[PDB]
């Protein structure tokens, strides 16, 4: 998604 | 001890480098719990949610930025695996504060807080808080601010 | 008590035979107060  | 670590919870939930003693990573990858270490409990010294920075034992201690010229390489610390490093051309997330330099590699969550360098070794910054776009392709910030 | 640590992998250094890939993408993105970049 938007992170790691 | 100056270098790239890896932060772990047995599983990796994120990695960070030292650098002059200061431990630097994002800040989701531990949300400010302290970190246990050879050298004893390291605590949070600063960190911003909105910049999702966080840095251990004392101030932010990398100073040096894409210079919007070259290629980068991202220090790929992926779980359950030894590091390598891959290069890329960055683009831009475009913002009103100035561009921010942008990759688009995607590696597991493991991975937030793998250090990017520019071609003298320094750190310009950190993997893993980005965008998804529509086609489902990750593009990472590489995420910095001043020391 | 934390139930999380660190552990020292590897030199922080540049590899002169990395594979390289990726694209140079540009994208209008805005940054929230919670620290999640949005797409415009």
């Amino acid at each position: 998604l938007k992170r790691r | 001890t100056t270098g790239v670590y890896r932060i772990m919870t047995s599983y990796q939930a994120g990695a960070g480098v030292m650098v002059e003693g200061v431990f630097h990573t994002l800040w989701h990858t531990t949300k400010g719990a302290a970190l246990m270490s050879g050298e004893g409990r390291l605590d949070p010294y600063w960190g911003s949610v909105k910049e999702d920075r966080l840095c251990y034992g004392g101030p932010w201690k990398l100073q040096h930025k894409w210079n919007g010229h070259d290629e980068v390489q991202m220090i790929v610390v992926e779980p359950g695996k030894n590091v390598k490093n891959v290069q890329t051309k960055p683009g831009v997330f475009k913002t009103p504060e100035g561009e921010i330099g942008a990759v688009t590699l995607d590696y597991p969550t493991g991975t937030s807080g793998s250090p990017i360098v520019d071609k003298n070794g320094d750190v310009i910054g950190l993997y893993g808080n980005g965008v998804i776009m529509p086609n489902g392709s990750y593009i990472s910030a590489i995420v910095q601010g001043e020391r | 008590e934390t139930d999380m640590w660190i552990e020292r992998t590897a030199d922080i250094t540049w590899e002169s035979d990395a594979e390289i890939t990726g694209s140079s993408e540009r994208v209008d993105v805005r940054l929230d107060d919670d620290g999640n970049f949005q797409l415009m």
